[PDB]
RNA sequence: CCUGCGGCGGCCGCAGGAAGAGGAACGGAGCGAGUCCCGGGCGCGUCCCUGAGCUGUGGGACGUGCCCAGGACUCGCUCACACAUG
């Protein structure tokens, strides 16, 4: 792949075909992580998601 | 060789530098293997310590003991005992048995020093109650141990939860207290039970029934004696005076009162010759004191080992040795150090 | 000063009291399709509400993913068919469905359809699209100058054959050349689409137009219609997550934030509010006629689509408006509109229709033989009814 | 053999070995796949691969003939096709 | 370097190896691949940690989207093997062998390097809680 | 002074009174309520509740009973069943209070205990990972196993915490978060099993219960008993009304519903909510949601399941908003006013005419 | 008498006080009885359930081992076996529906 | 009992084994005295309670 | 030491003995113990001022909670027996030739340690009221 | 005639309807009883105990007076039968 982002002030994403944003911190891989319907590993990324108040829930929730 | 206090008792080395690790240490006891081939002793920081004979004595100043295991327990050891048919000649009998404070009845493995099993003992609310005495049947099947009004038998063979129970205390009448000490006899099912509420009692093996409840001590009981005559036997209690010995003929009494220093709520243990003969005490003076019972016993001897209290003492089943273990709780003033020892007491 | 604050609590009187003022609402934030409620247009307040249904965010959570969907960020390898399936898995549901296909290799926007929700497939499917994608140049030009103007000559309606065929017609709303890299050639556009519009072959055209050719490189759709990719968009590993968490915690929120209720797609529709009573009967198939109304939003305009929901917010189908917003306010009678999808599962509402004044007359009339056993009329009618009853079947 | 022929459009810049070309069709009328084009000449240098660009102005390509090459073909330079071919425009638009 | 790469760090990226740690890490690597006895990429990481194999697991704390490696950190709990974080990914890759960057490795022990292996396996084992 | 301050800062059921929903603003205050505080002593006391800081060595029922001895009232309940020895937070509410007695043992637990091993671990992680195996829906059993067979079931634990751990003396300290009914002596044990060590329940507190936690209005037996002895000798009631709080406080979580003044004798009597006597309402009133209704001075009426959502009563004109779950307040507190309103008089005036 | 036939329940965990501990593996999670009896592959009976305790998905058990049985004899991941009639579904345990 | 706890700056509990809290302070234990329905000194605790201005009626209103 | 133990005090700690004093009160404390002259412990100091019996009370000023003990005082005033805080439960067992800790103890008075015994009683009722 | 569901952008089959959209007291409350899944603890008071035994902020002996599993589900008695007064 070679499609990436930075995100702007305003909150959304710029593609861009670097690996820095213009003020030379890394940017992000465009796609989604690969997934296999198999993974039996939910509960240990539940768990680290916890821990460091990254998981869904904890952040504050969209304006419906 | 044989047994016999023509003299005072030579010194050999023993253990007094691992003790000072903790501030404020002391021996809680020693005991020697049932074969001779080990001490154990127990300590104030919980963890049972276990010494080989220095074959120095076979092969001068000798060098200082070093444990070979040290059998790390988590809270106070109430009692601890060799396993009652242990041999060098068979490894798998080489165990030790220890009860502690709110934990169940560990076994150790004398030669690995792993924890090998636990019996685990209950109340009425499903809680775990620890064991302030035990003791292994003289025929090896069962593991006997002591709590407030009540004896429990485990078996040794199904290490687990399972023991039959035997209330020592019934609607109020028989044995009270906290049973403290458990002795067998070498000839007969009698078993003989101390408490912390002075007073003995005799039971059958067999069934747990009552064969006698004898007269007190001016303290808690703390340690029991029988002779290698079935007919005679002997205790000791915590802050009194005076040593009982009893007889199974002409029950009802303690025949003679042998006096020592008891000035502490301490076990303070008493050991007899393995022909019997000879009764060796430590005492919270410091005193070791010796009588022959072969007539009320006759005092031999008075030394000291060392000037602090000597509250362990074990006399060596095969060979002449004698071991003492020291030290006493020091009490503060708001604003002297213990070790293992041994003794020869045979001929020059 | 709380201690102050607190004396005064515990010191002085509190009430509620009377005022003569006029009592106006602020429903500016209320969920979905309660949003702004208060301001509809008001026909009448005067009915039954029967407690049956429910606030869509407020489901059971059983009813909660069968009403659902998923914005979801497609992972790379498997193709959409594949995606749903492995969703429908997951969730333990029966039936699933999609915004359009994305061909394996492609990521981005896939809003997935559970269940009852699938019912609103066919409506994402046609819905205007937005992708960003990298366009691979076999040989180099004089730069991104000429890239952008392909990509404006390509701003139209255009013909497009899809890969291997038939030609067709889609139309190309905007274009812009996001960045262009001539060491390599790979040049990133952002289209927005109608849907069904193929990028394989948009990259062929830009390719052909410029002289060089090229190819897609990859691509991501970061619109499909109402949801994009800064919209509550979830990975399917927050899908399996949320699933796993639900059973072994029994926590519900996880999935409450992968899975939101398909009334959230219709929120751009206009609204019009219907009687409970009236609700089960255009489940069934009814036309909806004006005694149902309740409420209706200014600008409903003739043949517009409109979505129709009951008074607790919830979605009873899609909707074709045949009266304008003047029209409904004014007359008397007649059929505001007629069902194009009906969402709402039959007997969530109960069947309360055959029940009021003027049908149980009708209904009545027919013993009496006064209309037809058809209910169309006959000599026997009184000339009252024959004049004022406006049959709407003719 | 061709009957009749009829204008296709006008030379653009040529692809990998192939020419784009701009179509200029009588009412913008819509050539068949595979249709073959002939020169002022009447002889064939191809068939229309693609058709692309936006629709009153669209252009076309062809896959030449192994006897011609792309580097022949010349600026303003018209290309033809059979009118029997083609297509209403309106069979598209709505 | 080191403050500027402490830049580019996800939300899930400790213990994070201090620099003196980072460097030591660095050499470990370059010494066990020699030996061909490091693993490399998350499939194969995983796999040989399933099969029961151990080690120090090295990750790059630059890592996006986090979900990838996420399963790692507690499924090394479990086994109560050790793992740390380094400040990038392109030199974790680097030191693995891989032009390109990788994510997480796992530097087992041999008898030629293990005096460094020892040095990192307590280092690690010796780092906070966060 | 009353009108300083902002209506955030208005006491209990009364705050935020003004963010509900405004559906009329009219109607003609009666004299007879109080607000929940200024309530004359007696009644506040058969209204009120007691956050307790519970003794180690009675039983909990041993406990409600002193304290209604304590207080002469005759009936009182508590929070959950807290086992002898067990110190912590117990609500024990009195009288009238007795009817929210079962939205209590309901609600949600906190609890700081102690876990003694049988054996040596690594260390504070191993105990910190198995806490983390424990967290979600559990398999428990009660802690009795001398009744021969006890049955199994799912009890949940939101969150857990280990605090410290001593190596020492193999104890460790835990915080659990959880569901009421769970048994965290089998707690105790299932961590012996899952470390390999063993282990026991070696102490337990429980530092929430609910809405009350140990933080704030906690009080002590010495604190009921002596308030009493003061308000008898002194006449005193100051003390008194800080250790009882009244059970609006219990409620405050709860969606509001805002009742003129006439609508309140007629739903103590039993009749359901109807809409023309709402003046104010929540939002986020839902179909079957339990919610509070209470009069102007901020008395909770009654606990009542709503059968309409905001936005339904938002639309409406008549008809059942709520049906009563349970009546909180006595009979003619408030005087009879009901078949008084228009509607009802014309049908009254229709049956005679 | 020994059953008809036998399923697989669990994998060997570490023991617990002369007492063994699994990792339950059941096809449906089903659920075993207390005190049910557990076989080797021999159908040959080593103990019975005692405990219950897991996340109610993934959840574990631990074995009082017979007269006989002791507690070393066990080796890691080891499979138990059951009367298939002593277990229960876990939607037994999931509340009314 | 062995729970013992200090406070935070928040007025929150820090559960604790220790005797001493880390900036040098007893830690107090977690329960309460032990009580007795029959106890007599009622007076004797209001009347020192009262004369070192921790009643709890002389301690500020609590904000409801 | 004094001002550490200062910290502990509680609320109601008030009248503390002088440093000087506290020794006294030690030194008396372990003179009457050696005479089997002094009552110790909430439930026999309270038991023994019920009966009546005369003495000096010492009390431990870092006792928490209060509840356990803070009665007392007024039990004092109620018959006019003397009544000093002193800093710490801890020294308080330790006079008393204890381990364990001890929040009050009762000394009366006997013939061998008396004049050290009315100089402690002298200078405790001496102390100025709060 | 309308809707829904399935099968190859119209058709075919099967299923549900034929809908004008009712009801400003419906059918409640409070209290009590019945049917299904006390041997001890605690409190107090004639003497011991800093036990290495929990423990003096409390443990024991001998005396002595307050506490007794929750949830489903049915209906007898009292009071109403309530749309809440611009």
């Amino acid at each position: 792949m070679f499609l990436q982002y930075y995100l702007n002030e305003q909150g959304d994403r710029v593609y861009t075909l670097k690996k820095f944003d213009p003020m030379g911190q890394q940017t992000c891989s465009a796609h989604p992580a690969r997934f296999s319907p198999d993974d039996k590993y939910s509960r240990h990324r539940i768990t680290i998601k916890k821990r460091f108040k990254v998981l869904m829930t904890q952040q504050p929730r969209p304006v419906l | 060789w044989n047994y016999s206090f023509s003299q005072l008792p030579r010194f050999l080395s023993g253990s007094w530098s691992e003790f000072s690790t903790q501030p404020e240490n002391f021996l809680k006891g020693c005991k020697w293997a049932p074969d001779g081939s080990c001490i154990l002793t127990n300590s104030a920081d919980n963890i049972l310590r276990i010494y080989n004979l220095p074959p120095e004595l076979y092969h001068v100043e000798y060098a200082e003991m070093v444990p070979v295991l040290r059998m790390v327990e988590g809270d106070t050891i109430y009692d601890y005992c060799w396993y009652s048919l242990m041999s060098s000649a068979q490894p798998d009998t080489s165990y030790v048995a220890s009860s502690s404070r709110e934990n169940p009845i560990h076994i150790w493995d004398a030669f690995t020093g792993e924890l090998r099993a636990s019996f685990r003992a209950y109340n009425h609310l499903d809680e775990l109650t620890a064991a302030h005495s035990l003791c292994f049947s003289p025929d090896g099947s069962q593991l006997f141990c002591g709590f407030n009004r009540t004896v429990r038998v485990f078996s040794t063979a199904r290490p687990g939860r399972d023991c039959e129970v035997r209330a020592t205390f019934a609607k109020k009448q028989g044995q009270s207290g906290i049973i403290s000490c458990i002795a067998f006899s070498p000839a007969q099912p009698l078993y003989a039970c101390g408490s912390y509420g002075r007073s003995l009692g005799l039971y059958a093996w067999d069934d747990g029934s009552p064969l006698a409840l004898l007269g007190g001590h001016q303290g808690g009981i703390t340690h029991l004696c029988f002779h290698p005559d079935g007919n005679r036997f002997f205790s000791g209690a915590r802050k009194d005076a005076e040593l009982l010995c009893w007889d199974l003929r002409q029950s009802g009494y303690p025949l003679w009162s042998l006096g020592r220093e008891v000035t502490t709520n301490q076990r303070i243990y008493f050991d007899l010759d393995p022909t019997g003969q000879f009764l060796v005490s430590g005492s919270t003076s410091g005193a070791v004191s010796v009588w022959d019972t072969d007539g009320k016993p006759e005092p031999v001897l008075s030394f000291l080992p060392q000037k602090d209290c000597t509250n362990g003492v074990s006399l060596h089943p095969s060979l002449p040795l004698l071991a003492t273990a020291s030290g006493q709780r020091v009490f503060p003033e708001p604003t002297l150090e213990c070790r293992l020892q041994l003794w020869w007491c045979g001929g020059a | 000063p709380e201690e102050d604050v607190a004396e005064i609590q515990h010191a002085e009187e509190f009430l509620i009291k009377p005022e003569s003022k006029v009592a106006k609402l602020d429903t500016s934030q209320w969920p979905l399709l309660l949003k702004n409620f208060d301001k509809l247009n008001v026909r009448t307040t005067h009915y039954t509400p029967l407690a049956c249904g429910s606030n869509p965010l407020k489901r059971e959570i059983g009813d909660y993913i069968r009403t659902g969907f998923i914005n979801l960020d497609k992972p790379s390898n498997p193709s959409s068919h594949e995606v749903v399936a492995w969703i429908r898995r997951i969730l333990r549901v029966e039936k699933t469905g999609h915004s359009g296909t994305l061909d394996p290799k492609v990521t981005g926007c896939l809003i997935v359809c559970i269940e009852r929700a699938t019912r609103l497939v066919k409506s994402q499917q046609s819905a205007g699209k937005e992708y960003v994608g990298i366009v691979r140049l076999h040989n180099a030009i004089e730069g991104g100058t000429q890239l952008s103007r392909a990509l404006e000559t390509l701003t139209g309606a255009l013909f497009q054959r899809p890969p291997l065929r038939q030609l067709r017609v889609r139309t190309i709303y905007e274009s812009k050349m996001i960045e262009y890299d001539p060491e390599r050639r790979l040049g990133i556009f952002w289209v927005s689409c109608e849907a069904g519009t193929y990028i394989r072959t948009l990259c062929v055209h830009l390719g052909l137009l410029l002289g060089v050719g090229g190819q897609m490189q990859e691509l991501r759709r970061v619109r499909s219609g109402v949801m994009s990719e800064k919209d509550h968009m979830v990975t399917m590993h927050d899908v399996l997550d949320a699933q796993w968490l639900y059973d072994n915690h029994k926590d519900e929120s996880y999935l409450r934030r992968v899975v939101y209720p398909l009334e959230k797609l219709l929120t751009s529709h206009k609204r019009l509010v219907m009687k409970d009573s009236a609700v089960n009967a255009i489940c069934y198939g009814a036309k909806i006629m004006l005694p149902g109304v309740l409420r209706y939003e200014d600008g409903i305009e003739v043949n517009q689509e409109i979505v129709v929901i009951t008074t607790k917010g919830e979605a009873i189908c899609m909707a074709i408006a045949l009266m304008t917003t003047a029209v409904i306010s004014t007359c008397d009678h007649g059929i505001v509109a007629k069902i194009k999808r009906v969402i709402m599962e039959r007997d969530t509402y109960p069947r309360k229709w055959g029940l009021g004044p003027k049908a149980s007359q009708k209904k009545l009339m027919i013993k009496q033989g006064l209309l037809d056993k058809h209910g169309k009329p006959t000599d026997s009618t009184p000339a009252t009814w024959k004049q004022e009853y406006v049959d709407y079947s003719e | 053999p061709p009957e009749r022929v009829v204008l296709l459009g006008e030379f653009l810049h040529p692809c990998e070995d192939d020419i784009v070309c701009k179509c200029t069709t009588d009412e913008n009328k819509v050539p068949y796949f595979n249709a073959p084009v002939y020169l002022e000449n009447k002889e064939q240098i191809g068939k229309v691969d693609e058709i692309f660009g936006q629709l009153r102005d669209f252009y076309f390509s062809v896959k030449l003939s192994e006897n011609m090459k792309a580097s022949s073909f010349k600026k303003l330079q018209k290309f033809y096709i059979d009118p029997y071919k083609l297509l209403p425009l309106q069979r598209f638009l709505p | 370097t080191y403050q500027e790469l402490l830049v580019n760090q996800n939300p899930i990226a400790q213990p994070l190896a201090s620099r003196r740690l980072t460097r030591k890490l660095y050499k470990c690597i370059k010494k066990a691949v020699k030996q061909k006895q490091i693993r490399r990429g998350v499939k194969e990481v995983q796999k040989f940690v399933n099969k029961g194999e151990k080690g120090i697991m090295v990750l790059a704390g630059d890592t996006l989207p986090i979900e990838v490696y996420c399963h790692l950190p507690v499924m090394c709990e479990d086994r109560n093997l050790p793992y740390v974080y380094i400040p990038s990914k392109t030199d974790l890759g680097a030191a693995a062998g891989s032009k390109r960057p990788t994510c997480v490795i796992m530097v087992k022990p041999h008898e030629e390097y293990q005096e460094a292996y020892d040095e990192c396996l307590e280092e690690v084992q010796s780092l906070p809680l966060p």
